[PDB]
């Protein structure tokens, strides 16, 4: 089983598993605790359980593994990663880690990681021989990232205005001077839609603060 | 062998223009195939535009220095065979144009620069009188075979690719485009 679809699914899965597995209750507590409880009662049978997420290292090497679905809460669903795994696989912060996870015995509370089969969407040993991002020499913008979808939608006109205003390139650095009540939400929604539609090859991540 | 090596260099850069013309032809054929095809991604079209533009600038400058090399190899042979002939039988036409050269030799610089246009007009009228016949003449046997390969006039492509002229800033930016394209092709 994988925790990705368990985190994606709504409370309907919660109630169905509550009435199937016969849990004493699942209603009045945090969703992370519910996921922990259901995964514990699923793994108590001894079946193999999978895990995926993003790994990070704290000040003492106490490796944590968070999930992008939950916006990286420090909840019980985070996967423990011992410093031995880091020192044996050279996994740094932000690495995409997928592997078999270990049920916690008495003494620890977070789930550990047994094995690994995919690091950064690649073979774990292949990721050992990688070039550092800071060591890479930067360059100018070369590949144009057009805002025009070409489908002639209502906000495709706004996209065309953005095209006529400022070209966008791969590896660029954009700053928007947006006072409040600007409608900037509409423009950023159009930008995200155009990035997803015109160029599905590039991987898109969006970050929002407060 | 200066004429021979000049013609060899002319052949070299002409052939170089030929291969980059073949990469051009490849560029517009793949352009047409991808434009008539399923062009969902626009970035690929973007670099298609970039390479076709830098390639057309490259063939423009190729035609430019090919015309320059053709003119140079024409004039080097012209002056070589001309001075050979003029040293071979110069006395007759020297005596035929004796007053002008005599005034050139032993008078001041102003007369030196004033005899040249008189000689120019005399040569012009002589050539105009001769060329009214319109008889065809052949190249010098020492260089006829070489010049027939290149011809008196260059290729029609070489002259219709040279209509457009770019600003020196545009020349700099397109040379930079050529350098970055070479770097891309290296990778």
């Amino acid at each position: 089983m994988n925790l990705t679809e368990l985190k994606n699914t709504p409370v309907s899965e919660l109630i169905t598993l509550g009435e199937n597995m016969g849990l004493e209750n699942l209603a009045r507590m945090r969703k992370q605790d519910i996921i922990f409880a259901i995964l514990k009662q699923h793994a108590k049978s001894g079946e193999d359980i999978f895990g995926d997420g993003v790994l990070e290292i704290l000040q003492d090497g106490f490796g944590f593994l968070r999930s992008a679905d939950s916006s990286y809460l420090a909840g019980p669903d985070d996967i423990y990663v011992s410093p031995s795994q880091i020192r044996r696989f050279n996994l740094r912060t932000g690495d995409t880690i997928s592997g078999k996870i270990r049920p916690p015995k008495e003494g620890e509370r977070y789930f550990a990681l047994l094995k690994v089969n995919e690091v950064n969407f690649d073979k774990p040993e292949n990721a050992r021989n990688k070039i550092l991002f800071e060591n890479l020499t930067p360059l100018h913008a070369n590949s144009r990232l057009r805002m025009e979808r070409g489908n002639g939608s209502t906000e495709d006109l706004t996209a065309r205005v953005l095209d006529l205003a400022s070209p966008i390139g791969r590896g660029q650095r954009g700053l928007i001077v947006a006072p409040p009540k600007a409608g900037k939400t509409m423009l950023l929604q159009n930008i995200a839609q155009s990035i997803a539609y015109n160029h599905p090859d590039c991987v898109l991540m969006v970050l929002l603060i407060d | 062998t200066a004429l021979q090596q000049a013609f060899d260099t002319c052949q070299n850069n002409k052939a170089a223009w030929l291969q980059r013309k073949n990469e051009l032809a490849a560029a517009e054929q793949e352009y047409l195939r991808l434009l008539s095809g399923e062009g969902r991604n626009v970035s690929r079209l973007d670099e298609l535009r970039n390479i076709i533009e830098v390639r057309k600038w490259q063939v423009n400058q190729a035609a430019g220095r090919y015309i320059r090399s053709h003119e140079a190899v024409q004039h080097i042979s012209i002056r070589d065979r001309l001075n050979d002939f003029m040293q071979q039988h110069g006395t007759a036409l020297a005596a035929a144009l004796a007053p002008e050269l005599m005034g050139y030799s032993e008078l001041t610089a102003i007369a030196r620069n004033c005899a040249i246009q008189r000689a120019t007009d005399a040569l012009r009228e002589a050539l105009l009188s001769w060329l009214a016949k319109g008889e065809k003449i052949n190249y010098s046997a020492q260089d006829s075979d070489i010049l027939t390969t290149i011809g008196f006039r260059p290729d029609v492509a070489s002259v219709d690719d040279s209509r457009e002229k770019f600003t020196p800033a545009q020349n700099m930016i397109f040379s930079r485009k050529s350098a970055q394209l070479a770097s891309r092709q290296s990778v």
